């Protein structure tokens, strides 16, 4: 999955 | 609330303390009793904000797409009929993400969003009343999955335009706003382009900006231009 | 109860998934659902029953540790008063420890050991008891804190003399057992000395019975077997 | 910590 913040 | 009687000050010492304990949803109902009190939050109480239900919908996302994806083997042809306990657990931690989703995006309605006039809060919140709509659009099928996604996209975009006008290209609250928006472009509303386009551009600006940082803004910027890079090189 | 409405081959397939999902509190709820159902456990649901209450106490106690390593910093000469919060948050996990670890007793009570026949399932079920009376010691102050302590010493000292008398010296759950009593010598009962020796006994006797195994039999008891060594190379 | 089981 790809980077959330 | 089961939070009405304890101090707002205590429920953030314990929301901290809970924090090093690593027992999230203690910290979740913390935080959520300390909004409830009424008044605004400070910088560092919105981080504990997002800390805690991060921490608390990340985990129930992960179970989600586990029994999903058994969900799914079970649908498919030559599959032995193991009865409806596979869909039936599903649903349950289904609802129960769809339950805290709800419980933040009432907080931020009433009344976070309203009361937030500095453009750091107001970002901060409306991003996560993207986000929170964001995770409600993963498991949406029905005849508001559309509106789901809408809802995502226009609380991400009031908090774009915001934070153009108002934060520098390298404000890590603009940064991680961006990087969050492109990832709904990405995998929630089929925009692959528009989500690169998006990372890169955000990219970038904030690396012709980084010069004017200090040292522990610059660490900051730098860690969060390297996930949009993350994303890109997982797209391209 | 709230699963007492759902089959008991539901409650053990969705125990797996929520194993699968890493949903441990869902897991044993599920399991002690099964447990109310009033049939004995086969050596799978067994399993299913440990997995489940292990990780979610485990978390527990790894919560209360930390929670109690700060008061006990906070109760230190020339540490600024901080008010009654950590003690508070510490007394709210370990009464949430307590009524967990008295479910699992209760569930074995009523009546899980009285209908277990087969050594199997007896020293299982006897060492689990042990093992709810040992975490219910770690955190006792009070008056029948002996008790406790002694509760957990009967339960294991029955485990060790049936196990002795009826499974080899390399069953898996016997060598579970005496590393278990073991560490309640260690850390319980303030008897270093019998902790090493019951350890080195148990290994042993085992390595002297290896050569009766096959080679998964082998597996599952080396495996113990190191943990065995482990734990008498952190003491020794 | 010391292992259990
Ligand atoms: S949930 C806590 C982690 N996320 C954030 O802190 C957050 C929230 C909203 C927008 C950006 C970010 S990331 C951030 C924010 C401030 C300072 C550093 C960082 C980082 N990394
Ligand atoms: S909670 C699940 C992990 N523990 C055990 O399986 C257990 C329980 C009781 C006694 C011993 C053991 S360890 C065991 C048991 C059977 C087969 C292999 C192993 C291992 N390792
Ligand atoms: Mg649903
Ligand atoms: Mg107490």
């Amino acid at each position: 999955f790809p980077a959330t913040v | 609330g089961a939070m009405g009687s304890m101090e707002r000050a205590s429920l953030i010492q314990k929301a901290k303390l809970a924090e090093q304990a690593e027992r999230y949803e203690d910290m979740a109902a913390f935080m959520k009793g300390a909004v409830e009190k009424g008044e605004e939050l400070s910088n560092e109480e919105r981080n504990l904000l997002c800390v805690a239900y991060k921490n608390v919908v990340g985990g129930q996302r992960a179970a989600w797409r586990v029994l999903s994806s058994i969900e799914q083997k079970s649908n498919e042809e030559g599959s032995e009929e193991k009865g409806p306990e596979v869909r039936e657990y599903r649903e349950k931690v289904e609802t129960e993400l769809q339950g805290v989703c709800d419980t933040v995006l009432g907080l931020l309605d009433s009344h976070l969003i309203k009361e937030a006039g500095d453009a750091e809060s107001r970002v901060f919140y409306l991003k996560m009343k993207g986000d929170y709509y964001r995770y409600l659009a993963e498991v949406a099928t029905g005849d508001d999955k559309k509106r789901i996604i809408d809802s995502a996209r226009s609380a991400y975009q009031e908090a774009m335009d915001i934070s153009k006008k108002e934060m520098p290209p390298t404000n890590p609250i603009r940064l991680g706003l961006a990087l969050n928006f492109s990832v709904f472009h990405y995998e929630i509303a089929n925009s692959p382009e528009e989500a690169i386009s998006l990372a890169k551009t955000t990219f970038d600006e904030a690396m012709a900006d980084l010069h004017t940082l200090s040292e522990d803004s610059y660490k900051d910027s730098t860690l969060i231009m390297q996930l949009l890079r993350d994303n890109l090189t997982l797209w391209t």
